[PDB]
C-alpha cells in the first residue's frame, strides 16, 4: 500500500509507460537466468568457452537458460532504448533526479552487458574486451596505465576474464539497488503522463489499472523473448563468438552487439582517437544535459509538432547510425556514418532547443 | 551414377538470366586470356553467373535427393 | 576478391518454424562426416553418447565407438594406453594441436566442425553452397599452390581440396552416394551438432504459442474489464453560477 | 502572415482538441505554481475541469467534436497577469540577495 | 593506514608476478617473400 | 596483412590503413605500428627483445 | 503522495458503472478501426518522413557500395 | 492433454522424421 | 621465486637452465625440449 497497491498513479499513461516494469523484468530474468548459469560456468581461459558448450549441450535445459540469456540482454536494450525515448519525447527528463539515476543505470547496463559478453571467451568476446578497455588508453599520461591495470597484464588475458566473471556476477545487483532508488525518487513526485500536464486532479490507483496492463505487457514481453529463444535464437547474435578466441587474429568483419552499433557508428566516424572516445562517451552522457536544453514552456513533445518532427528525425538517425555500424568502413557508407554522427548531435544541441523557442513564439510566450 | 545437381544445373544454365551471365562470362574470358598482362580477372562475371544459376538450382535440387 | 557471393536459400526439411530435423538425415551425415570429413577435422564437443536416440540406438552407437582406440591411463604403471573408445568418449581428433594440423593442410587450419553451422553466415546453406561449389579458377585468377578456387567462400581461395564426389561413402541405407546427396546430409548432421536442442525448441515453441494464444486474450479481457469503469466514466462540471 | 502560420500552428499543436487553453498546458515550475494558486476560485476551477477533462481524453485517445475544440482567436491568457508578477517579485529579491 | 591498505588492494589487480620478458628467436628462411607471419610474444602478436 | 588501400595492413575494428612499413595511412590510429627492439644474428635468424 | 492529499477540486461530478453491467469492447471495431486511422493520420506527417528519408539513404546507399564494388557500375 | 495433443501435432508435423519414428529400423531386443 | 630470496636474478636464470623442459608444439606439431627458464617451475620428478 502507499508504495504499491494504493499509489496514485495518471488516469491516461500509455503503453509507453509499461518499459520501466518492463526493464524490472528484464532485470529480474537476467539475474535468475543469469545465476542458474553462474552454477555451471568456469572462468578460466582454458575452459570459459568449453563450459558454456557443455551448459547447452550437456546442463539439462542449459540451452534455454542460456539462450534466454543471451536474447534477455537484446530485450533488455530494446526496452532501455524504448525507456528513454519515452522520456525524451515527454519530457521525463524533467524529474532530475530520476532522469540522472536514470542514465547512471543506462552506463552500468552496457558495461555489464558488454562484460558478460567477454564471458563465453568466442572472438567477439576477445576483441570486444580488447577494443572497449582501450577506450581509456584516449585518457591523457595514464590511460596506458588505466587500461593495463584493468586487464591485470599487458594484454587481455587469464586475468581479465576472471576479473570480469566477477564484476558481471555483481554489477547486476548494484543496478538493482541503482534502480530501486530510480523509484524512489519517482515515487515523490509521481509519474509524467503524455500531456505533460499535472495529473493530480485525475489520479486512479496504481492496482488495479496498472497493476493489469503491467502482467499484460509483461506477457508481451515473455512473448518476444521466447519467440527469439524457441524460433530464432541466434537471431540477434553474431556466428564469429561461435568460435574460440584468437588472439592473434581479428575477424574481419567484426561488429559490435547490435544495442551497441549506433555508438561504434559514432566513433569510427572520427579519424582521430581521442576524438572518437570523447564523441563516443557524449553521445552517451548528452542524455544529462537534455533537462539543460529544454527551451519549451510545455513539458511533452505531444502538443508541439515541431518538436516531434525533429524527435523523429532523430530516432531514424539513431537507426541510420546502427545500419552504418554494421556496414563496412567503405564508400559511402563513411560519409552516411558523418553525417547521420553530425545531425544526432546537431538535433539534440542545437535544432531542438531551437524548435523550442520557436514553438514558444508561434504561441505567444 | 548421376547427380541429380548436374542435371538440375543443366536446366537451369537454360534460364535467360543464366544465358545471359554466361555471355558476359565468356565475354570476359575472351577479353582477358587476348592479354599477357592484366590484373583483371572475371570473377565478378563468374559470381553473377553462379548467383543466377544456383538460386534456380536451390529451387529444384532437393526434390531428387533422398 | 573483395567480392562476394552469398549462399542461396534451401527448402532444408527443417527450415519451417515447427520442422524438426530428418533424422535418417543426420544419421547419413554422420557417416560422411565418419568416412570423411574426422580425417582433418575435429567435433570437440561431440561424444558417442550424443548420438543415442538421435540416429543411433544405444548399441549401435556403442560399436560406432568401438570401432577406435582411445587414449586412457595412467595405469598402475604410471603409463597412458590405449582402449577402445565407449560411450562417454568424444569424437577423436584428427591432430594433436592445431599446429599439426597445418602443417598436414599445407598451412591451413581445418576448423572444429563442432558449431560450423552457427559459427557461419548462411550456416547450412553456405556449407552445403561450399561443398558442391567447387569449379575451375575463372579467366585470370591465378591461386598459390595448396589453394582451390571455391566461389562460396570468403576471397574465393580455400585451402580445402574438394572433399566430396560421387560414391565418397556407401550409405547404410543403400542410398545413392552422389556429391548433392553427401552434401545434404552432412549438413543436416552439422546443423544437429551445433544445436542439439533443434528439435525440443520447436516442439516448446508450439506449447508456448498454443499457451499465448490462450492467455494473452484472456489477460486482454481481464485488462478490459477493469478499465470498463475509467472506459465509460462520465464527467459533469457544475460551478454555482 | 505570422498569424496565418500561428493559427495553423495552434491547431497542429492540437491542444484545443482536447479543450484545453494555452495557458492549460505550460509546464508548472516554480513560478507557474505559485501563479496558480494566486487564480480566482472561477478560474482556477476551470483549469482544474478543462485538465481533468483533457487528460479523461487522452485515456481514452479520443478527443472533442470539432465544434468544441478551443479556437485560435478565443484562447487568452488567463495566467499572464499573475505569472508576470510572480516573475517581477522573485526578480527583485534576487536583486536584494545580490547586493 | 588507509593509503597502505588502499593501495595494496589496487596493486592486486597489477599484473602479477607470473605475467612480468623473454626475448624470441625467428628463423627468417620459414618465411617466403610476401608474407606475413605472426607469433605470439610477449602475449601480443609479433609480425615478421 | 595485404588489405587496406596500402597493400600493408588494415584494422577491421574502426578502418584504421597501414602500409608495408607499418606506418598508419587513413583511419583513428594515431601512431604507427610498434617497431620493437631486435637484431638479425647467424644464418637466417632474428631476435627480437 | 496520497489519495486525500493530492490537490484541490470543486464542483466536478463523476459517473461510472460496474465493469459487470457493461460491454468490455464496445464497439470495439465499428468504433475502434475510425480512432485507429484518425490517429495514424493524425501522426503520419510528423512520423513517417523521417523514417522514409531513412529508407531512400539506406537504399541508395547499399545500391551505390554494390555498383562501386563492380567494373563497370 | 495440452502436452500430449501439442507432442501429437508436432509429430504429425514431422511424421516420419523424427527418432521415435524411424527407431523400429535399427532397434529389435 | 628464488630471485631477491636467495638466489640474483642471473643465479636464478643458470639454476633454471640446469633443467630441460618440454614445450611446444613448434611448427610441425611436436613437442620439443629446451632449457628452463625464469618462468618455469620446478620440474616433477614423475609424469604423473
Ligand atoms: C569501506 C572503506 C574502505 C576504505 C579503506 C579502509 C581502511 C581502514 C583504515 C585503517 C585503520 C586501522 C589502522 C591499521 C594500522 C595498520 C598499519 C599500516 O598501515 O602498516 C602499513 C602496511 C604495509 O607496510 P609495508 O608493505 O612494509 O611498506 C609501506 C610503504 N609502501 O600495511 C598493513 O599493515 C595493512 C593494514 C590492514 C588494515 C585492515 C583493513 C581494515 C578495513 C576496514 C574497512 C571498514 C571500515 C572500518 C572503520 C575504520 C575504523 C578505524
Ligand atoms: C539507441 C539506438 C537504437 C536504434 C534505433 C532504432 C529505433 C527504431 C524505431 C522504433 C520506434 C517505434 C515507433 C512507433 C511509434 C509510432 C507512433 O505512434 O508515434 C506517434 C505518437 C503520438 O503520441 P502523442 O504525441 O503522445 O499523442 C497521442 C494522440 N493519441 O508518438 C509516440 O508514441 C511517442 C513515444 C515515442 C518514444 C519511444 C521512441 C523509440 C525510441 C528510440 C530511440 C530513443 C532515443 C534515445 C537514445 C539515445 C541513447
Ligand atoms: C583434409 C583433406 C580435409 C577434409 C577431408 C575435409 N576438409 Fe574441410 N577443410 C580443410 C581445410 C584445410 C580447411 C581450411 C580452409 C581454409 O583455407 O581456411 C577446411 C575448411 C572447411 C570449412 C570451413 C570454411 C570456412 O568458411 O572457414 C568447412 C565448413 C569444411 N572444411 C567442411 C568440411 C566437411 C563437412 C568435410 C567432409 C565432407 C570436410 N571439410 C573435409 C580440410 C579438409
Ligand atoms: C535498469 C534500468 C531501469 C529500470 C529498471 C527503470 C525502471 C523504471 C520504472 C519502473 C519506472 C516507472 C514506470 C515507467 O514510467 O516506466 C521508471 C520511470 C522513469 N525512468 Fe527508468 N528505469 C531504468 C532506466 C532508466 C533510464 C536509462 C532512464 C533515462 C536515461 C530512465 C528514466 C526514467 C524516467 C524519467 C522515469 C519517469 C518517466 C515518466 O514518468 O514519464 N530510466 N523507470
Ligand atoms: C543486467 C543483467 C545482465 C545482463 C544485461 C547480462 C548480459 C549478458 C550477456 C550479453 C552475456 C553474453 C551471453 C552470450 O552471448 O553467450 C552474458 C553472459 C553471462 N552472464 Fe550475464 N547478464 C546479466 C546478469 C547476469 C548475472 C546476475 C549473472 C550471474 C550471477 C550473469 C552470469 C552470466 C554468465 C555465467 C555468463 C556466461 C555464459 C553465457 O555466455 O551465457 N549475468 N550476460
Ligand atoms: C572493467 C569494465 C570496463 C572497462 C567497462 C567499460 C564499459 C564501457 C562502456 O559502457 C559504459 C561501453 C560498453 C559503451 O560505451 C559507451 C559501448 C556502447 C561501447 C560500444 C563499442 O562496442 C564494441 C564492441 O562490443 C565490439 O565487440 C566485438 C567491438 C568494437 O569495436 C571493434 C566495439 C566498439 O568500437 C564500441 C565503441
Ligand atoms: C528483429 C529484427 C532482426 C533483423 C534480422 C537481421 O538481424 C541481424 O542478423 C545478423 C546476421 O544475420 C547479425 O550479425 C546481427 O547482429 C543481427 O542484428
Ligand atoms: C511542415 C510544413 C509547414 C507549412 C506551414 C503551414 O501553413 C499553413 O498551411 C495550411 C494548409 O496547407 C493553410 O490552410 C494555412 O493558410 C497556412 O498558413
Ligand atoms: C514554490 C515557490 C513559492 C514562491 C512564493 C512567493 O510568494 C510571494 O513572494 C513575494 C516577494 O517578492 C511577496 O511580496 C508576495 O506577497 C508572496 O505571495
Amino acid at each position: 500500500n502507499n508504495a504499491f497497491i494504493d499509489l496514485p498513479a495518471p488516469s491516461n499513461i500509455s503503453s509507453w509507460w509499461n518499459f520501466g516494469s518492463l526493464l524490472g523484468i528484464c532485470l529480474i530474468l537476467q539475474i535468475l537466468t543469469g545465476l542458474f548459469l553462474a552454477m555451471h560456468y568456469t572462468s578460466d581461459t582454458t575452459t570459459a568457452f568449453s563450459s558454456v558448450t557443455h551448459i547447452c549441450r550437456d546442463v539439462n535445459y542449459g540451452w534455454i537458460i542460456r539462450y534466454m540469456h543471451a536474447n534477455g540482454a537484446s530485450m533488455f536494450f530494446i526496452c532501455l532504448y524504448m525507456h528513454v525515448g519515452r522520456g525524451l519525447y515527454y519530457g521525463s527528463y524533467t524529474f532530475l533526479e530520476t532522469w540522472n539515476i536514470g542514465v547512471i543505470l543506462l552506463l552500468t547496463v552496457m558495461a555489464t552487458a558488454f562484460m558478460g559478453y567477454v564471458l563465453p571467451w568466442g572472438q567477439m568476446s576477445f576483441w570486444g574486451a580488447t577494443v572497449i578497455t582501450n577506450l581509456l588508453s584516449a585518457i591523457p599520461y595514464i590511460g596506458t596505465n588505466l587500461v593495463e591495470w584493468i586487464w591485470g597484464g599487458f594484454s587481455v588475458d587469464k586475468a581479465t576474464l576472471t576479473r570480469f566473471f566477477a564484476f558481471h556476477f555483481i554489477l547486476p545487483f548494484i543496478i538493482m539497488a541503482i534502480a530501486m532508488v530510480h523509484l524512489l525518487f519517482l515515487h515523490e513526485t509521481g509519474s509524467n503522463n503524455p500531456t505533460g500536464i499535472s495529473s493530480d486532479v485525475d489520479k486512479i490507483p496504481f492496482h488495479p489499472y496498472y497493476t493489469i496492463k503491467d502482467i499484460l505487457g509483461a506477457l508481451l514481453l515473455i512473448l518476444a523473448l521466447m519467440l527469439l529463444v524457441l524460433f530464432a535464437p541466434d537471431l540477434l547474435g553474431d556466428p564469429d563468438n561461435y568460435t574460440p578466441a584468437n588472439p592473434l587474429n581479428t575477424p574481419p568483419h567484426i561488429k559490435p552487439e547490435w544495442y551497441f552499433l549506433f555508438a561504434y557508428a559514432i566513433l569510427r566516424s572520427i579519424p582521430n582517437k581521442l576524438g572518437g572516445v570523447l564523441a563516443l562517451a557524449f553521445s552517451i552522457l548528452i542524455l544529462a544535459l537534455i533537462p539543460l536544453l529544454h527551451t519549451s514552456k510545455q513539458r511533452s513533445m505531444m502538443f508541439r509538432p515541431l518538436s516531434q518532427c525533429l524527435f523523429w528525425a532523430l530516432v531514424a538517425d539513431l537507426l541510420t547510425l546502427t545500419w552504418i555500424g554494421g556496414q563496412p568502413v567503405e564508400h559511402p557508407y563513411i560519409t552516411i556514418g558523418q553525417l547521420a554522427s553530425v545531425l544526432y548531435f546537431l538535433l539534440i544541441l542545437v535544432l531542438m532547443p531551437t524548435a523550442g523557442t520557436i514553438e514558444n513564439k508561434l504561441l505567444k510566450w | 551414377l548421376v547427380d541429380p545437381l548436374t542435371t538440375v544445373r543443366e536446366q537451369c544454365e537454360q534460364l535467360e538470366k543464366c544465358v545471359k551471365a554466361r555471355e558476359r562470362l565468356e565475354l570476359c574470358d575472351e577479353r582477358v586470356s587476348s592479354r599477357s598482362q592484366t590484373e583483371e580477372d572475371c570473377t565478378e562475371e563468374l559470381l553473377d553467373f553462379l548467383h543466377a544459376r544456383d538460386h534456380c538450382v536451390a529451387h529444384k535440387l532437393f526434390n531428387s535427393l533422398k | 576478391s573483395d567480392l562476394e557471393l552469398h549462399p542461396p536459400s534451401y527448402p532444408w526439411s527443417h527450415r519451417g518454424l515447427l520442422s524438426s530435423l530428418d533424422h535418417t538425415s543426420i544419421r547419413r551425415g554422420f557417416q560422411v562426416y565418419k568416412q570423411v570429413c574426422s580425417s582433418c577435422h575435429s567435433m570437440d564437443y561431440v561424444a558417442y553418447r550424443h548420438l543415442v536416440g538421435v540416429c543411433y540406438t544405444e548399441d549401435e552407437a556403442k560399436a560406432l565407438a568401438e570401432e577406435v582406440e582411445v587414449q586412457d591411463g595412467p595405469n598402475e604403471d604410471g603409463e597412458m594406453f590405449m582402449r577402445p573408445g565407449k560411450l562417454s568418449d568424444y569424437f577423436p581428433k584428427p591432430y594433436p594441436n592445431p599446429e599439426a594440423a597445418r602443417a598436414a593442410n599445407n598451412g591451413a587450419l581445418p576448423p572444429d566442425l563442432s558449431y560450423i553451422v552457427r559459427a557461419r553466415h548462411g550456416g547450412e546453406d553456405y556449407v552445403f553452397s561450399l561443398l558442391t561449389g567447387y569449379c575451375e579458377p575463372p579467366t585470370g585468377v591465378s591461386l598459390r599452390e595448396g589453394l582451390y578456387f571455391n566461389p562460396y567462400f570468403p576471397g574465393q581461395a580455400i585451402g580445402m581440396a574438394p572433399p566430396i564426389y560421387n560414391e565418397v561413402l556407401e550409405f547404410d541405407d543403400g542410398t545413392p552416394a552422389t556429391m548433392s546427396q553427401v552434401a545434404k546430409d552432412v549438413c543436416t548432421f552439422l546443423r544437429w551438432a551445433a544445436e542439439p536442442e533443434h528439435d525440443h525448441r520447436k516442439r516448446m515453441g508450439l506449447k508456448m504459442l498454443l499457451m499465448m494464444g490462450l492467455l494473452l486474450p484472456l489477460v486482454y479481457a481481464m485488462k478490459r474489464h477493469k478499465w470498463s469503469v475509467l472506459k465509460s466514466r462520465k464527467l459533469a462540471y457544475r460551478p454555482p453560477k | 502572415w505570422l498569424e496565418g502560420i500561428r493559427k495553423w500552428y495552434y491547431n497542429a499543436a492540437g491542444f484545443n482538441k482536447l479543450g484545453l487553453m494555452r495557458d492549460d498546458t505550460i509546464h508548472e515550475n516554480d513560478d507557474v505554481k505559485e501563479a496558480i494558486r494566486r487564480l480566482p476560485e472561477n478560474l482556477y476551477d476551470d483549469r482544474v475541469f478543462r485538465i481533468k477533462r483533457a487528460l479523461d481524453l487522452s485515456m481514452r485517445q479520443q478527443i472533442l467534436p470539432k465544434e468544441q475544440w478551443t479556437k485560435y482567436e478565443e484562447d487568452k491568457s488567463y495566467l499572464e497577469p499573475y505569472l508576470k508578477e510572480v516573475i517581477r517579485e522573485r526578480k527583485e529579491r534576487e536583486e536584494w540577495a545580490k547586493k | 593506514a588507509a593509503k597502505n591498505v588502499v593501495s595494496q588492494f589496487v596493486s592486486s589487480m597489477s599484473a602479477s608476478a607470473d605475467v612480468l620478458m623473454s626475448k624470441i628467436e625467428i628463423k627468417l628462411s620459414d618465411i617466403p617473400e610476401g608474407k606475413n607471419m605472426a607469433f605470439k610474444w610477449r602475449g601480443k602478436p609479433l609480425f615478421v | 596483412a595485404n588489405a587496406g588501400d596500402f597493400g600493408g595492413y588494415y584494422c577491421p575494428c574502426h578502418g584504421s590503413h597501414y602500409d608495408a612499413s607499418g606506418r598508419i595511412r587513413k583511419g583513428p590510429a594515431p601512431l604507427n605500428l610498434e617497431v620493437p627492439s631486435y637484431e638479425f644474428t647467424s644464418d637466417d635468424m632474428v631476435i627480437v627483445g | 503522495r496520497q489519495f486525500g492529499h493530492l490537490t484541490r477540486v470543486r464542483h466536478v461530478i463523476t459517473y461510472s458503472l460496474s465493469p459487470f453491467e457493461q460491454r468490455a469492447f464496445p464497439h470495439y471495431f465499428s468504433k475502434g478501426i475510425p480512432n485507429v486511422l484518425r490517429r495514424t493520420r493524425a501522426c503520419i506527417l510528423r512520423v513517417a518522413p523521417p523514417f522514409v528519408a531513412f529508407y531512400l539513404v539506406y537504399t541508395w546507399g547499399t545500391q551505390e557500395f554494390e555498383k562501386s564494388k563492380r567494373k563497370n557500375p | 492433454a495440452f502436452d500430449q495433443g501439442a507432442d501429437a501435432i508436432y509429430e504429425h508435423i514431422n511424421e516420419g522424421k523424427l527418432w521415435k519414428h524411424i527407431k523400429h529400423k535399427y532397434e529389435n531386443k
